[PDB]
């Protein structure tokens, strides 16, 4: 249940398993995943914390 | 609407937070009890 309205009242099941397919690969950030650029800055050829 | 005068300002004193699934709605199975202090009941929509 998300909202408090009835869009459609047909084709409703009762129960199931619905196991989430959790990925076995952990979050890998060694390539740059999950990072963004600083606002209005360049930071050319350097390392920064 | 807070019915007040033409130059009245309303300010809060104690602000209480609560989760999304909440409503002061008693379950319809409160017809009678042994405490004789039954509160009024009302059906609340699904999702709480
Ligand atoms: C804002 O959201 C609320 C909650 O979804 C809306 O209230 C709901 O409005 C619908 C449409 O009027 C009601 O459905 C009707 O219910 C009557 C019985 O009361 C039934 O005879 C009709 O055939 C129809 O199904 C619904 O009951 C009502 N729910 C609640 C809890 O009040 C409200 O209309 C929304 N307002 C706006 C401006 O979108």
């Amino acid at each position: 249940v998300i909202g408090d309205f009835n869009c459609t009242n047909s084709f409703i099941n009762d129960y199931n398993k619905t196991i989430p397919r959790i990925s076995e690969d952990v979050v890998d950030v060694s390539l740059g995943l999950g990072t963004y650029y600083v606002l209005n800055r360049v930071y050319l050829n350097t390392t920064l914390l | 609407s807070f019915n007040l005068s033409s130059y009245d300002v309303v300010y809060s004193d104690h602000c209480f937070s609560v989760n999304s699934d909440f409503c002061p709605c008693a379950d319809p199975s409160v017809v009678n009890s042994c405490a004789k202090s039954k509160p009024p009941s009302a059906i609340c929509p699904a999702g709480t």
